[PDB]
RNA sequence: CCAAAGAAGGUGUUAGCCCAUUGAGCCAUAAACCUGAGCGCCUCAUGAACAAGCGAGUAGCACUGUUUGGGAAUGCAGUGUCAAGUUGGCAGGUAUUUGUCUGCCAAAGUUAAAUACAGAGUAGGAAGACCGAUAGCGAACAAGUAGCGUGAGCGA
RNA sequence: AGACCUGAGUGUGGCAGGACUACCCGCCGAACUUAAGCAUAUUACUCAGCGGAGGAAAAGAAAACAACCGUGAUUCUCUCAGUGAGCGGCGAGCGAAGAGGGAACGAACUCGUUGCCGAAUCGGGUCUUACAAGGCCUUGAGUUGUGGCAC
């Protein structure tokens, strides 16, 4: 399944030619998890992001984020987890 | 231990306790009724 | 199992409810001694993940820790030699809080092992942590496999050593490879096999 | 050993040949390399330039064996063939084979004459070492 | 690393008509107030004490050391050499001397010195029996209560049939296949006086090769 | 005088020295001869203690790891999962049988794991398998005759059963052809490292 | 004259043969150790054959302090702030936002050997191109003694 | 009445404090010194100080390397390497890692979780020649979960 190698030092496929060998969700988890959630409600943090995506601050609600969390990514995710709860 | 001791020579109906079994009880819809402590510490 | 809601749970510590649970319990914890023996962990959860056995010989013990920086204890806040040194108030201990519960929890009762401690409240003053420890002379504890290990003299205030999780922690050893290659198997180990002189023989 | 050295030639000359004026004292230069800038920067000047300052980019977490890449000319190729197939070579014929990575070479160069046509299996070859060997009757082959 | 130093020792300084050297604290002793630490004082540190990091030990280039015994087992076979270097072979039939290979079938000591006195090795072996005598000097104090001279030594295929010759005062013993330089040239003199047995003999040229093999 | 010399970096700065007032920090080898006649006569009194097992292991062969390294060979630490399943042998029982086993090796090729495979199985044909019961000898141990006969593998790497590792031939003499009399070597290298290294500034001169 | 023993100690001068020393070998052994995982009886255990998940005030992030060769931060600490869930995390030595690839799966735990013994101890051993009574440990001797100091200590 | 659950008293059975501390583990932590001055730096993550264990300790079964034709817990040795790495009033100085040859190596296991069970567990009395890894009994502990089995 690999691309064979060229047998030459440089070059997109580079490398000494052997015949190569191929690389050898969580649902109930998540329904603890939902449950958990609508026990506790949301997170003071979470409150303020869904106060920020109700007025249409987007942005405010990303950078928000990014600040708590520390990282973008994360932002992102939590951002939109609360667009999602807000449309229910 | 008499019921073993006999039966060598299952255990009748009985209510789930235990927080693992009962717990399991509830998620496999198992349990018809549930009744819980309201003063567990 | 149910042990996924009870952790679940306590990934939510800043929920209400838990705010709640936790105030009243830091309360309570304030008007409580800097050492107290429970009968039973306050989580259950925690405390088995950590080895905790619902067994006889197996007790825990909440202690109490102070929060905030280490003001360093010269004499009227007076500092000799380079200015570099010369710091009071901002300097930082380098083992954490954990490690110096379980430490005090250890030589306050020499009799027992202490083998792992968790988290379970803080407030501003304060810090609670639940520390495990075993009685090494219990037969249920001698006879069994899985706890047994610390009978073994060689365990004795493993707590004051920083053997135990907190302790590494602070030792760097939750790193391997090029993250901790100058701390392992310990600082003074690399530093020894560093600064040694070698001679060789015949050189 | 100790009987060779100026101190037993020194017995008795009391000062050990550092004089009477000038002492032989602790530091009367400073330790070390101090002052290479003050009171050393005629020595260091001339003798060591470019010892001060930087130069360059950097390159953090050097790895040596990504860099490996030894080298040899054509004209020193014989060393890497057997005594008698060298004789058994010549332009037109069945050559001898050299493997350079096994002999621990990477890139073959190509300076000088070749003296032993050969089939050369090598990683890296210069330009000139390719088109030289191929004039004479062998080859390269690239390896990896 | 303690040795001299062992003292609190601090100098008294200049105010006192005393030289500047570190004296001995306290009172009431014998040695309160006398010089410290210096290696001139009585009770203090040697100058530049002795180390255990120094180099004890050489390291020697293999086709150097491999010369010197080819070279050491040439000057054996020159008769002059030998007795040059001090041995008793005027009586010896041949040099080098090569002897049947069945004394290694020996088991009493006296076959052993039957087959001495017969190829007339035993001069030498007297001459090292009579220069028998105690050390001049502090080393007899150390475990090296005697002294003596080298004599001949005899040298074997392999390690077997040595039992007869080791009591033997005066003959050494050696096997072919680890050849000692120590022992070629003592005192790194060559002209050693070498028996050899049949076996070991034609080992040589496989062992040191020849000028072209 | 300084006059010319290197600029000396001898780095004895720190209290290394044992004196009168430091412990020193040194390590001296004085007994290097002892510990290796010490190891020595372990390693007889383990090959005596174990008789007839080997006194190494078995061990795969593997391919050392760098662009420096990678034409040479050296035994690894066990073998892999997939090699001892396609020897037929289970890694447990394995293990008690006197094969090292490495779960954490990955087998990325078909040489490396046929040449294990092979040594495993010029090993499983050799072996010696000793009853439990003298008395009740089951399929695949040894009888008496066998037992008695014993002999013990010391080799130093413990591969006197399945030899030493195996390196590719050296490629026998040949012609010149009549491609390999033509073309340019230089020019195919040059450019497939080119395509390499320009690969962006390409991309995104030709997306632009 | 002995030597499979010449190997050094003792004995009124320098000893293979005056004495001791050692070789084969003999006797006795709480337990522990080694031995078809030594060998039986009882007892007890035991082998062979008839779908979901994976460690939370944790990891990160900010500031401060410290440590590191680790350099837009190698580890750690205090405080604030605090996740994700394998559509996932961590690492991949120039910060960021993207999207590919590779390795691995932290936040419980146990573990022999190879290594240390840089002023330790217990029971035995082996040595030295070392020092030779102002030397060598302070101490070859009723030496950590006699003596000194309120004392910590000093110390022949 | 009584219960549990929080906490006391006494009886019974046991353990800790002290010593050692060369090496080892955790903290704490200088200055002389070097920079020909000196403050960062250096000495040094050293001495002194406070704790803790052993016959070794510590480490240790990959959130490891690499970038290869790939390696494969830990520790240690040579080497990498006084380094065309890096850190540094870029001064004085400082300063490793992977790969490679080797020592060792029967080296691997446990819990928690998940899911299938659910007291099968522990302690205590007392029988078996037996404070049995055994039988019998036992509310004492344990269902706020001990113990079994499986990838
Ligand atoms: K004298
Ligand atoms: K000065
Ligand atoms: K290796
Ligand atoms: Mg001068
Ligand atoms: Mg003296
Ligand atoms: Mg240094
Ligand atoms: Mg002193
Ligand atoms: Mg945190
Ligand atoms: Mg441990
Ligand atoms: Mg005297
Ligand atoms: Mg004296
Ligand atoms: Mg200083
Ligand atoms: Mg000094
Ligand atoms: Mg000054
Ligand atoms: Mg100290
Ligand atoms: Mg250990
Ligand atoms: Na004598
Ligand atoms: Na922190
Ligand atoms: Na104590
Ligand atoms: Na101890």
């Amino acid at each position: 399944a690999p691309t064979p190698r060229t047998g030459i030092i440089a070059g997109f496929n580079k490398g000494h030619v052997t015949t190569r060998r191929p690389r050898q969700p969580h649902k109930h988890l998540r329904a603890v998890k939902a449950i958990i959630a609508d026990l506790v409600g949301l997170s003071p943090l979470e409150k303020r992001v869904q106060e920020f995506l109700r007025v249409g601050k987007e942005k405010r609600a990303l950078k928000y984020c990014k600040k708590r969390l520390g990282d973008f990514t994360a932002a992102k995710k939590k951002r939109s987890k609360m667009e999602e709860a807000l449309r229910h | 231990r008499e019921r073993l001791q006999k039966v060598a020579e299952k255990a009748p109906l009985a209510v789930v306790t235990g927080l693992q079994e009962v717990t399991r009880a509830i998620e496999k819809k198992q349990a018809r009724m549930v009744v819980i402590a309201n003063n567990v510490d | 199992g149910a042990f996924m809601y009870l952790n679940e749970l306590w990934k939510k510590k800043s929920s209400d409810v838990m705010r709640f649970i936790q105030r009243i319990r830091s309360w309570e914890f304030r008007h409580q001694h800097t050492v107290v023996r429970l009968r039973r962990p306050t989580r259950p959860e925690k405390a088995r993940m950590l080895g905790y056995k619902t067994k006889q010989g197996f007790c825990v013990f909440r202690v109490r820790v102070r929060r905030g920086g280490r003001k360093r204890p010269v004499h009227k806040g007076i500092t000799y030699g380079k200015p570099k040194t010369s710091g009071v108030l901002g300097m930082k201990l380098n083992k954490n809080n954990q490690a110096v519960a379980e430490q005090r929890l250890g030589k306050r009762f020499g009799n027992l092992r202490v083998l792992n401690s968790y988290w379970v409240n803080m407030d501003s003053t304060f810090k609670w942590y639940e520390v495990i420890a075993v009685d090494p002379m219990c037969k249920t504890i001698r006879r069994d496999p899985r706890i047994n290990w610390i009978v073994n003299s060689v365990h004795k205030h493993r707590e004051q050593r920083g053997l135990t999780s907190a302790g590494r922690k602070h030792r760097g050893l939750r790193h391997k490879g090029h993250k901790a290659s100058k701390l392992r198997p310990s600082y003074r180990a690399a530093w020894r096999r560093n600064n040694r002189i070698v001679f060789l023989r015949k050189r | 050993p100790t009987r060779f050295k100026k101190c037993r030639h020194q017995r008795g000359s009391t000062f050990c040949g550092y004089g009477r004026v000038g002492k032989h004292r602790k530091h009367e230069s400073g330790r070390g390399n101090a002052g290479g800038m003050h009171h050393h920067r005629i020595n260091f000047d001339k003798y060591h330039p470019g010892y001060f300052g930087k130069l360059g980019m950097d390159h953090y977490h050097r790895k040596k064996n990504p860099m490996w890449k030894p080298t040899i000319n054509l004209n020193n190729l014989s060393r890497l063939i057997a005594a008698e197939e060298a004789a058994k070579a010549a332009k037109g014929g069945t050559l001898p084979v050299v493997d350079l990575q096994s002999s621990g070479y990477a890139k073959l160069l190509g300076n000088g004459h070749i003296q032993v046509p050969c089939i050369v299996k090598a990683r890296y070859v210069s330009k000139l070492a390719d088109k030289k060997i191929r004039k004479a009757g062998g080859a390269v082959v690239l390896q990896a | 690393r303690l040795s001299g130093m062992n003292h609190s020792a601090h100098s008294w300084g200049t105010g006192r008509a005393v030289a500047r050297i570190p004296r001995i604290s306290g009172g009431g002793t014998s040695t309160s107030g006398a010089g410290a630490f210096g290696n001139m004082c009585r009770g203090g540190r040697m100058f530049a004490p002795t180390k255990i990091f120094r180099r004890w030990h050489r390291k020697i280039n293999l086709h150097q050391k491999r010369f010197a015994v080819v070279s050491a087992l040439a000057a054996s076979s020159v008769p002059s050499l030998v007795m040059s270097r001090g041995h008793q072979i005027g009586n010896v039939p041949e040099v080098p001397l090569v002897v049947e290979d069945s004394i290694q079938g020996y088991e009493k000591t006296k076959e052993a010195m039957a087959f001495l006195k017969a190829i007339a090795a035993i001069d030498d072996v007297n001459r090292v029996n009579d220069s028998r005598e105690i050390r001049a000097g502090r080393g007899k104090m150390r475990n090296r209560r005697y002294v003596a001279r080298r004599g001949p030594m005899l040298v074997m295929p392999n390690n077997k049939g040595t039992r007869a010759f080791r009591n033997i005062f005066g003959l050494d013993l050696a096997n072919v296949s680890a050849l000692n330089l120590l022992h070629l040239a003592p005192g790194g003199h060559v002209g050693r006086f070498v028996i050899w047995t049949q076996s070991a003999f034609e080992q040589l040229d496989k062992i040191f090769g020849t000028f072209t093999e | 005088p300084k006059g010319n010399n290197a600029i000396p970096h001898v780095h004895q700065k720190k209290h290394w020295n044992p004196c009168s007032s430091q412990k020193g920090n040194v390590k001296v080898f004085l007994n290097q001869p002892a510990q290796k006649h010490r190891r020595r006569r372990l390693r007889l009194l383990k090959a005596k203690k174990v008789f007839p097992r080997p006194l190494k292991a078995l061990r795969p062969q593997v391919n050392c790891p760098t662009v420096r390294h990678n034409m040479k060979r050296r035994l690894g630490r066990g073998f892999s999962p997939a090699e001892l399943k396609a020897a037929g042998l289970n890694p447990q029982y394995a293990a008690t049988i006197g094969i090292r086993v490495d779960s954490r090796r990955k087998n990325k090729s078909e040489e490396g794991m046929n040449v294990n495979v092979q040594r495993l199985k010029t090993y499983m044909s050799k072996l010696v398998l000793f009853p439990m019961n003298h008395k009740k000898v089951q399929k695949g141990e040894a009888s008496e005759e066998e037992v008695k006969a014993a002999t013990q593998d010391r080799s130093r790497f413990g591969d006197a059963a399945v030899g030493a590792v195996v390196y590719p031939s050296a490629e026998a003499p040949r012609a010149v052809s009549a491609e390999e009399k033509s073309m340019c070597v230089y020019a195919f290298l040059k450019k497939n490292h080119s395509a390499v290294r320009f690969f962006g500034t390409r991309s995104s001169r030709a997306a632009r």
